[PDB]
């Protein structure tokens, strides 16, 4: 493995007592909106279309709530 | 984990081994039926606790450097705070070609070592969804006074143990999950509030899980309020005079794109 | 393709480079103890100073004595000693880390207490280029800084995959307030690349000097630590920049405890500040040619 790598496990290990992992990775993406761009933009598309996109993760939605901002969903392994 | 989706993005929250970028063709695609165009895209994540046990991309930070790579070709890998302690991996992807008004807000906490006596409350042995029971954890908890009846709140008590929460009000978020088991004790906390001062914020946070040590970072763009008092001398909320019972260990500052910076600080409680 | 393997968790850090882990693309090496107390400009010998250096593969070509300053020239590096510190500064294919132990014996030997010390390398390319030989020798200066320093601690200043600053830093300085241990250092570094062969130190004043390295692509290292250089950084880059000339530059400025907008002809590449618990902060910024 890379050196930074290897720095962050030893890190790890001098903090390891024989384990779920806690931290999160965060992906966000914006987008631009042009002439032709969904007046409603990417709350145009339906749950059906975040679903498949959770299901590339190998995850499941367990409860959804939306507004007229905002979209959430709660996801499980 | 949660899945924020809004007018014009996308935030998606993952913890465990959860494989997160295999869904980036599926964004991009989201983002073309409705006629628009990628012009920012980061990823990022706190140093994990258990590398070793990563899969996919996430194996190694050259992997995930390497995966975003082969998607956003231009983005720039930046690595915030001690390699072999706490930190954070950023990679930034923009394209904006016409320039805008940034006026956003993201603060992010990641708190290790909980209260012991909290952690009782985490742990059930069967699911609980959103109900009168998860109430009963808000209140012996003291996630009310995070999530207060202003917001729209929905949470998942795990079994055996685990809990997390989103709240939203307007077009404001918050999220908060929860790994209670002792020996890797674990809780993280975000939102993109706009406020002039997120001592109030992280104060609430930290006196419901109260931990041994834990990591604040801000990104601040320019337009924003919080922006406008940091690039004039006001505090935000982050300084060590908000925290007296911890010892800031080391903090970080960047401008990792024109115009926008990130600031990241790691507290540790004293004895 | 991959499998778990219950394996054994290193117990150091030398266990884990050999049995979890193009030349070295790196521009320059730097390594730098500080002492708990000044020391006598010759209680440490110009002899015993090299026999380190031959440790990493140097061989001692020149030395100059003057006021509070011992400087030692070697083929590819270039060492000063003064009261408050050694700094040896040496081009990448000097295996710098493997002096690191040797040169803290020697403190030891002399009853010299190392209360701080720094490893900094310059890169022009990622880590992350499995081609390349850096990332190896980067796990390696890691192990010996850790093995030495447990208490210190690895830093990445700057995108990891254009021009940054990898270092370690320790820090046990004691910092009781009975302690006579005062933080008022300057350091400021100017690095050029790509400029249009030599080691040299000017002094000026009693322990502070200027230090200036030319090798090699062209590239030249500038550093001084005179309180003088702290109230005028302006003026002693431009005047770098127009002798070289560069296409890209990289400045570290220390803010000591106790206490770069924009360059003529450069655009500001990346800027950012490293704010250490013990209240100094290491200031960097990078910039390429308009
Ligand atoms: N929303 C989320 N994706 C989320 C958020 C916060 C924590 C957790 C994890 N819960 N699980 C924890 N904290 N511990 N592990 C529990 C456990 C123990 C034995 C077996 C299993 C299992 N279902 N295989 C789980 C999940």
């Amino acid at each position: 493995k890379d050196s930074l790598s290897l720095m962050a496990m030893w890190g790890s290990i001098a903090r390891f007592d024989p384990s779920f992992e806690g931290p999160e990775k965060r992906l966000e993406v914006i987008m631009r909106v042009v002439d032709g761009t969904h007046v409603s933009g990417l709350l145009a598309h339906d749950d059906d279309v975040w679903q498949k996109v959770i299901d590339a993760i190998c995850a499941h939605i367990v409860s959804r709530e939306f507004n007229e901002y905002i979209r959430s969903y709660v996801l499980s392994e | 984990x949660s899945l924020f989706v809004m007018k014009d993005r996308v935030i998606l929250i993952t913890c465990g081994t959860i494989t997160l970028l295999n869904c980036v063709p599926l964004i991009c695609e989201a983002v073309s039926t409705v006629c628009g165009e990628v012009e920012w895209v980061s990823f990022m994540h706190k140093n994990y606790s258990f590398p070793w046990e990563q899969k996919g991309p996430h194996l190694s930070m050259a992997e995930e450097f390497k995966t975003l790579r082969s998607h956003f070709p231009s983005g720039q890998p930046f690595i915030f705070g001690p390699i072999d302690s706490d930190h954070y991996f950023l990679y930034f992807h923009s394209d904006v070609v016409q320039p805008s008004c940034s006026d956003d807000a993201q603060l992010s906490m990641t708190m290790y070592g909980l209260d012991r006596n909290q952690t009782k409350h985490w742990y059930s042995d069967k699911m609980l969804p959103t109900g009168p029971e998860t109430a009963v954890i808000r209140e012996a908890t003291g996630l009310s006074e995070v999530v207060d009846d202003s917001w729209i709140l929905h949470d998942l008590q795990y079994e055996p143990c685990g809990y997390s929460i989103n709240a939203i009000r307007g077009s404001e978020y918050q999220t908060i999950h929860i790994t209670p088991e002792e020996h890797c004790s674990f809780a993280s906390y975000e939102t993109n509030t706009c406020a002039l001062n997120y001592s109030k914020c992280i104060c609430g946070v930290l006196r419901v899980f109260d931990p041994e040590r834990f990591s604040v970072i801000v990104f601040i763009d320019p337009d924003s309020a919080v922006g406008k008092s940091y690039h004039s001398g006001g505090t935000i909320g982050v300084e060590p005079e908000y925290y007296p019972n911890y010892e800031a260990h080391h903090r970080t500052v960047n401008e990792y794109t024109p115009g926008h910076w990130v600031l990241k600080v790691n507290y540790v409680k004293r004895a | 393709t991959r499998i778990n393997q219950q394996t054994e968790c290193p117990s150091s850090v030398h266990d884990l480079v050999s049995c979890w882990g193009s030349t070295d693309s790196g521009l320059e090496k730097r390594f730098e103890l500080n002492f708990a107390q000044p020391v006598d400009i010759g209680t440490v010998t110009v002899k015993q100073l090299a026999s380190v250096m031959e440790r990493a593969g140097e061989s001692l070509r020149q030395n100059s004595a003057e006021l509070g300053i011992h400087t030692l020239k070697f083929d590819r590096s270039l060492l000063v000693f003064t009261a408050k510190q050694i700094v040896v500064r040496s081009s990448v294919s000097v295996m710098l880390h493997e002096a690191v132990h040797p040169m803290l014996e020697l403190m030891r030997s002399h009853n010299i207490i190392v209360d701080w010390a720094s490893f900094m390398r310059v890169n022009y390319g990622s880590p992350w280029d499995m081609t390349s030989e850096t990332s190896d020798i980067m796990a390696h200066e890691y192990a010996e800084l850790k093995s030495a320093f447990p208490t210190g601690h690895p830093y990445l200043a700057g995108p990891v995959d254009r021009d940054h600053c990898f270092y370690f830093v320790y820090d046990g300085i004691d910092r009781d307030p009975s302690s006579c241990r005062r933080e008022n250092d300057v350091q400021i570094n100017v690095y050029m690349y790509n400029v249009q062969e030599q080691q040299l130190l000017v002094s000026h004043c009693a322990g502070e000097y200027e230090t200036l390295r030319v090798s090699t692509h062209p590239f030249a290292s500038f550093e001084t630590n005179a309180v003088s250089a702290a109230s005028d950084i302006t003026k002693i880059v431009n005047g770098l920049l127009k002798k070289f000339y560069p296409e890209r530059v990289l400045l570290v400025l220390l803010q000591d405890r106790d206490a770069m907008d924009r360059l003529e002809g450069f655009t500001v590449v990346h800027r950012g500040a490293n704010h250490f618990g013990g209240g100094y902060v290491f200031h960097q910024a990078t910039y390429a040619r308009s």
